[PDB]
């Protein structure tokens, strides 16, 4: 059936001409059995021979039938290429385009989960939290079954690296709960500023970390504990001695006490001022500003560009 | 990241690097992206012999990155190793980019026209003719002539027409494809002029290609060159075709040019063919013998005797259907209706005398002695003005000493009543002849300072200068429009300076900018008819820029109406798109836009049987406003011209709707004027003739377009309804073999007799008086196989053609 | 009003210097000295309070542009929701 | 031909892709023609509003009651605040 | 032929393109003229307007009303408000000249 | 859907706050 689909692929390279109004259905059906290419090849090992074959099909659809073709083939690329190294992070850069128009429906949302993990590998957390949230929020209606729960699982990972996360125990489903059970106490350890609470989570749940695949950020989150830990105590305490805060900051010597807060201002954490003698950290705050300009001026282009798209939709849907 | 090998000095590691590239690059297509700057080290090094293949792989990564023109630049610097190997698909893209950039570079260099031209690499043009060997070897003429049209150059195109086998006549309809998609006339005629020369070098001579250039290249010396070669060739029988195509489909000055260089048997033949007198006599005999009319409808409109607007109504309607019969019983059958005539009614009454007598150049003057423009002085004087108007309707296009006969009467009798139809007769008879003295004696006639004569001298001076694009004529017409207090001299000079420019395209836009920018609504409407006649036949969007702009933002509905009417003048070559683009534009709140748009759809699709225009005109006759229903009646008769019930089902439905609304007194007189008018349209020429704005050869018909555009608004000037008689052209099959001799020939048509009904085994036709025929029935008919007289030229359309004795 | 105010005082100040250059007596100064000093009344720039008027004017544009974003949300809510409703309904019912 | 007729597939495709574009933009005008004609007919409604607002003053309008009809086609009707009238057809609705 | 008609297919395309920008600017100016017409119908009419004694709405776009001088009338109602606030029984302000059906009271003082 | 992606796979506190008094 894959060879018959290859005869469908050669005919996908020829006729046309002209408006092969049946090739969109060929994009649909073939994307299915291109995922059956994935499953059948995954019965033994990776499909890498079909990675050059997919690149042959993905590039030969350029630029003509890429519409709805390139989106599904790019997910076929991204999925298993996310499983097998490498370079896809910089490959999708030059691949885009975008590629418009987004089709079909949830296809672009799941693509923003796939490339969401990609753009999360660059660790920029504003684009990563917006691509992970837009991946899950844009996907109706399910069932089935658990991979729509998986995008929600890995979604708040970048929110754990942000330094502030809510407790998600109220969002647990009858399935997603039993799947993330270790990840529960993980994000609970991210909320708390305790080091041993987070390290014990790593040692105990490291097996589930192998099941999810996300590891490297678990050891560096200790720096999120020192920055959220100092954000906690500084804003918390009136004037805290560097010896008393040294328990939760685990070192906080008389020297590095300057950099903890100073290099936190470099990251935009706390404004606390410290005169170092013994010393003591005296945290004050005076700010009255902002909450104004970018939100309202962007809302102008937001609403207008939106209603313009809703025009491009409604105005063009009146053919009947 | 295999590009890191290029850091080492010796080139053998570079050749081994590209040896790694061209294989595994499938997954590495994106890997070379950031290192392309390191590929530039090889591409910019002349001492590196493999820099070619370095530009191949650099063109491959740029092919994956989406860079096109950059891949073309490296394709030029990729040497010989690039163009030799084509596999997978790298070809269709780079040859699309190459041909595109090449043809737009050739178009760029074609507007210079000569000198300073940008450099053209030999490799990009190398893969032009080299990949064109695929078109030459596979023997595909459709694609070969396609790229031959792309290159915009006459050398390789001269090789395409020189390709082997045949292609016997295929250059003819290929030029039909060209002219269809043609943009400007710059390189068009330059490509056309060499094709008639390669047909002269061809073994089988064909006169339809030199006919195509005669109506396209349209230069005065070329027709004198080809016919001098016909006289040198001692050609008689087969030159009869192209000679009549010269008379029919070419301008009057084109005829004046060919007779000028020729005259410097066949000498009397060229006089007979260029004057077209035999065509008038056979048309007269065709109209009197084959006339099919119904007097019952004319009597039902007669006895109505409504005192308003009916004066021109019945006479102009029966003058259409009866055109050229000379047999008129009208004044005998209707009398009290004609006794009701007053004011301009007797103008139109004696003006119809010339519409029905159209043709018959000889006795037309002396046969009217009873109806002659008296000038008995119980003054009807619009009477004696309309009499010379009748003599001008017959004497349009060619003519004779009767032109000076009307000129002397313009200098005699009274004023300005003579100038009304008299100067119209003087200008209409000299139309297209570029007459000189008429411009002078009409200036001293223009200075007599009256009003109703304003349209008289305006249309006359505009007709005599047609196509001349003169200077002092428009300068004096725009110089007299100030001190005059009349708006009719403004409208006559509006169409006058509009009619002087015909087919000018962008050449007239210099004046069109001044006419449109001015705040005078009459002068803006002048620029609308001017831009219409200049862009007639062309679908260019440069006209629709300002034409449609003033059709939007202007506050005056009348000029806006004339703005949306120009869609029928300029777009008549492609009538199918007009119902789609003007669809909503007939739903507008003001009836003026709905009216002019209904006239636009009527005159544009008139030559077609499209049902969509009839569908959009169905609610138009249902509109509450009167004259929009009227224009819906006239335009609906324009779409049904010569088309019987078997064509569209709405024929008899509208025919009964015409007599219904005119016999119904409750309906408005205005709206019902276009009813009897529609009965004249549909029945025009006894159903034997119709209006044709587009000849089969591909050239537009000047007197028909000029006739209908002056006929647009009949309200301001009632006699303008008589000018539509010029738009009537005969549709018939003429079996004349040659000269005066008339053979007896009958040939078969394959259509059913239901199509032959004009309210099977073989059709019965002349045998040339010729016989009427439908444009749709011309393709199904076949020349007689067993008859003694058979045509030497393949028979396709009607008209007069050669018939050879066998 | 802006540009005609530019060429007004321009040509009027052109007459101010031209009358001093040519036409004397005089015209300087029945009113020249006092009128020209009235031109020199206000230069008029900051520091100081004119700097306070700046961000105060910024605080004035706050409310109106805040309301602007409010109308944006209301107009987009109503029109987009209702149009897509009547759109998807007309397509799914007819098709 | 490769120059060519196979190349004309790409050449004509550019004008096919712009055909679909211009077709998409053509509909963008077409439905706004429906909206333009919508408010244009509504402009004929405000002209009809003013026309009926012009019609109705120089006369007024009332409501009658027919107490009889005539052989002459007239009808016996009262002007109810005042004395009666007798008027005639009124050619849309007949006597019967 | 192929390249010929290929060069013939952008004529009507550019003509339809200039028709696009045309009809856009057309319905832009006519839209402002319709907004001007909205200023007319909202100006229409009075100020001062005589209120009158309303009885019932007989059928679409018209109704019967007595004036404050007590005479039943037949008038085509104001276009933009057909029904919702008209109600069976109210007091509708009648046009100065025509006594046209326009609007009722709040109601009422 | 079922298409595409998914088918693939200080306390409260009571005691301590009351103890803070008698601690010191």
């Amino acid at each position: 059936s894959k060879r018959y689909k290859e005869a469908q692929k050669i005919s996908d390279d020829l006729m046309q001409k002209i408006s092969t109004q049946n090739r969109r259905a060929l994009d649909l059906v073939a994307a299915k059995c291109y995922y059956y290419h994935a499953r059948v090849y995954e019965f033994l090992d990776k499909l890498d021979v079909v990675r050059s074959f997919l690149h042959a099909r993905l590039r030969t659809a350029t630029l003509r039938h890429d519409a709805d073709g390139q989106a599904t083939l790019l997910n076929l690329l991204l999925r298993n290429y996310l499983h097998y190294s490498l370079y896809d992070q910089a490959e999708k850069l030059v691949s885009k385009s975008v590629f418009p128009e987004q089709a079909n429906n949830n296809e672009w949302a799941r693509y923003l989960y796939y490339t969401g993990r990609i753009k999360a590998i660059q660790l920029e957390y504003s684009e990563a939290r917006r691509t992970m949230t837009n991946a899950l929020r844009k996907a109706p209606q399910h069932t089935a079954v658990g991979f729509k729960q998986t995008v929600h699982k890995l979604l708040i990972v970048v929110e754990l690296l942000l330094g502030e996360i809510p407790d998600r125990l109220q969002f647990r489903q009858p399935s997603l709960k039993r799947s993330l059970m270790p990840y529960f106490l993980l994000t609970q350890a991210v909320r708390t500023g305790n080091l041993a609470k987070f390290n014990q989570v790593l040692d105990q749940f490291g097996e589930k970390f192998q099941a999810d695949g996300t590891y490297t950020l678990i050891i560096r989150l200790r720096h999120n504990v020192i920055k959220t830990g100092v954000r906690m105590i500084s804003l918390s305490y009136s004037r805290i001695s560097l010896a008393d805060i040294a328990q939760k900051l685990q070192l906080d010597s008389p020297e590095d006490a300057e950099f903890i807060v100073a290099k936190a201002i470099r990251d935009g954490v706390i404004e606390a001022s410290i005169n170092h003698e013994k010393g003591y950290v005296q945290s004050k705050e005076m700010i009255d500003i902002y909450s104004t300009r970018e939100p309202q001026l962007a809302f102008h282009q937001r609403i207008s560009f939106c209603l313009d798209i809703h025009n491009m939709s409604v105005k063009a849907m009146r053919f009947p | 990241g295999i590009i890191s090998l290029l850091d080492e000095d010796e080139p053998q590691l570079k050749e081994f690097a590209l040896h790694k590239l061209n294989a595994v690059v499938n997954d590495f297509w994106a890997e070379i992206s950031e290192s392309v700057d390191k590929i530039e080290v090889l591409y910019e090094d002349e001492g590196f012999r493999s820099r070619q293949f370095a530009a191949l792989v650099a063109s491959k990564v740029f092919y994956h990155l989406g860079a096109f023109e950059e891949s073309l630049n490296y394709a030029l610097g990729a040497g010989d190793l690039f163009n030799v190997n084509d596999n997978s698909e790298y070809v269709e893209t780079i040859i699309a980019k190459c041909i595109d950039h090449y043809t737009k570079q050739c178009v760029e260099n074609a507007d210079l026209p000569e000198g300073e031209k940008k450099p053209i690499d030999q490799r990009l043009e190398g893969i032009v003719n080299k990949m064109f060997q695929r078109c030459l070897d596979d023997h595909k003429y459709k694609q070969a002539i396609g790229i031959a049209l792309e290159t915009r150059r006459l050398d390789v195109f001269e090789k395409t027409i020189l390709e082997s086998n045949d292609v016997p006549g295929m250059l003819a309809y290929s030029l039909k494809l060209c002219m269809s998609l043609m943009q400007n006339k710059q390189f068009r005629n330059k490509v056309l002029r060499v094709l008639v020369k390669i047909y002269m070098n061809l073994e089988k001579p064909d006169f339809i290609n030199v006919c195509q250039c005669l109506i396209f290249l349209d230069d005065p010396q070329a027709v004198s060159d080809i016919l001098e070669k016909l006289v040198k060739e001692d050609n008689l029988l087969m030159a009869y075709q192209i000679c009549f195509d010269l008379y029919e489909s070419a301008s009057q000055q084109f005829l004046s040019s060919v007779i000028q260089n020729l005259r410097t048997d066949q000498t009397l033949k060229m006089i007979k063919i260029l004057s077209g007198e035999m065509a008038i006599e056979l048309h007269l005999q065709f109209l009197i013998r084959n006339n099919n009319t119904d007097l019952m409808i004319l009597k039902n409109t007669k006895d109505a005797v409504r005192n308003s607007v009916c004066h021109t109504a019945t006479v102009i309607a029966n003058s259409f259907m009866h055109c050229g019969t000379t047999s008129d019983q009208f004044l005998r059958d209707n009398l009290e209706w004609l006794a009701r005539a007053t004011n301009w009614a007797k103008f139109t009454a004696t003006a119809s005398l010339g519409v029905i007598h159209k043709g018959h150049e000889k006795e037309a003057l002396q046969l009217m002695a009873t109806y002659l423009p008296k000038d008995t002085s119980p003054g009807s004087a619009y009477q004696e003005g309309g009499g010379l108007y009748a003599l001008g309707l017959i004497h349009a296009n060619h003519g004779g000493d009767i032109i000076d006969y009307l000129l002397n009467q313009l200098k005699n009798a009274s004023n300005d009543i003579v100038r009304h139809g008299g100067s119209l007769g003087l200008g209409l008879a000299a139309m297209g002849t570029a007459r000189q003295d008429v411009y002078d004696l009409l200036k001293t006639n223009l200075y007599q300072d009256d009003a109703v004569t304003g349209e008289a001298a305006g249309l006359a001076l505009g007709l005599v200068m047609l196509g001349s694009k003169n200077a002092q004529a428009i300068e004096d017409m725009v110089g007299y429009a100030q001190e005059t207090q009349h708006e009719k001299i403004l409208r006559g000079l509006a169409v006058g300076i509009a009619l002087v420019m015909y087919g000018r395209m962008e050449e007239a836009d210099a004046l069109i900018e001044s006419l449109c920018r001015d705040k005078d609504p009459i002068l803006r409407r002048s620029g609308m008819y001017t831009v219409a006649m200049a862009y007639c036949g062309s679908g260019n969007n440069k006209a629709i820029r300002r034409l449609l702009h003033v059709a939007v933002s202007d506050v005056n509905d009348d000029v806006r109406r004339a703005a949306v009417e120009s869609l029928g003048f300029i777009l008549f070559r492609t009538p199918e798109q007009c119902p789609s683009v003007v669809s909503l534009l007939s739903e507008s709140y003001n009836p003026h836009v709905r009216y002019g748009a209904a006239m636009a759809l009527g005159i544009c699709c008139a030559g077609t049987g499209n049902k969509e225009a009839i569908n959009l005109l169905e609610p138009m006759t249902n509109d509450p406003v009167n004259y929009v229903r009227q224009g819906a009646l006239i335009a609906s008769a324009l779409i049904m011209i010569q088309q019987t019930e078997i064509t569209c089902p709405k024929v008899n439905q509208f025919r009964q709707l015409y007599s219904k609304v005119i016999n119904d007194k409750h309906d408005d007189v205005m709206a019902k004027f276009g009813a009897i008018l529609a009965q004249g349209i549909l029945d025009a020429g006894g159903h034997n003739v119709t209006i044709s704005l587009q000849s089969r050869t591909g050239h537009t018909h000047m007197p028909s377009v000029v006739g209908v555009l002056v006929f647009t608004q009949f309200w301001f000037w009632f006699p303008l309804s008589h000018f539509l008689s010029l738009a009537y052209t005969p549709t018939c099959v003429i079996g004349l073999n040659k000269d005066l001799k008339m053979p007896k020939v009958q040939y078969k048509s394959n259509c059913k007799p239901s199509t032959f009904a004009y309210p099977t085994a073989k059709a019965k036709k002349k045998e040339k008086n010729p016989a009427r025929v439908m444009p749709a029935q011309l393709k199904v008919l076949t020349m007689p196989e067993t008859c003694r007289y058979q045509p030497f030229k393949p028979l396709s359309i009607g008209g007069i053609i050669i018939l050879k004795d066998t | 009003h802006g540009l005609k105010g530019l060429n007004s005082k321009l040509l009027d100040i052109r007459s101010y210097l031209e009358k001093v250059a040519t036409g004397k007596l005089p015209i300087n100064h029945q009113i020249i000295y006092q009128l020209q000093d009235v031109f020199n009344l206000l230069p008029d720039v900051s520091l100081q309070e004119f700097v306070k008027a700046f961000y105060l004017k910024t605080n004035d544009q706050m409310v109106v542009v805040y309301l602007a974003s409010l109308i944006r949300s209301v107009v987009a809510l109503h029109n987009l929701i209702n149009n897509k409703i009547a759109n998807r309904d007309a397509e799914k019912k007819e098709g | 031909l490769e120059e060519g007729k196979a190349g004309s597939g790409l050449r004509q495709y550019y004008l096919s892709k712009i055909e679909e574009l211009q077709l998409i933009v053509n509909d963008k005008s077409q439905n706004l023609r429906r909206l333009q004609a919508q408010r244009n007919e509504l402009n004929a409604k405000v002209r009809l509003l003013r026309e009926e607002l012009q019609l109705l003053q120089e006369q007024g309008s009332y409501v009658g009651e027919v107490v009889r009809a005539m052989d002459k086609k007239k009808v016996l009707v009262k002007v109810h605040p005042e004395g009666k009238f007798v008027v005639d057809v009124d050619k849309n609705i007949d006597i019967n | 032929d192929l390249y010929s008609r290929y060069k013939k297919l952008q004529q009507e395309l550019e003509f339809l393109e200039v028709q696009e920008e045309y009809i856009k600017d057309e319905q832009k100016n006519l839209k402002k003229e319709f907004l001007h017409a909205q200023e007319e119908v909202k100006r229409i009419q009075s100020i001062p307007l005589v209120i009158g004694q309303f009885l019932e709405a007989v059928d679409q776009n018209t109704a019967i009303v007595g004036s404050t001088t007590g005479s039943n009338y037949y008038v085509r109602i104001l276009s933009t408000i057909d029904r919702e606030l008209l109600k069976p029984n109210a007091s509708v302000a009648l046009h100065k000249h025509s006594n046209a059906l326009v609007d009722v009271l709040p109601p009422e003082a | 859907m079922s298409e595409k992606k998914q088918p693939v796979d200080l306390r409260a506190e009571l005691e301590k706050h009351g103890y803070k008094m008698e601690t010191s």
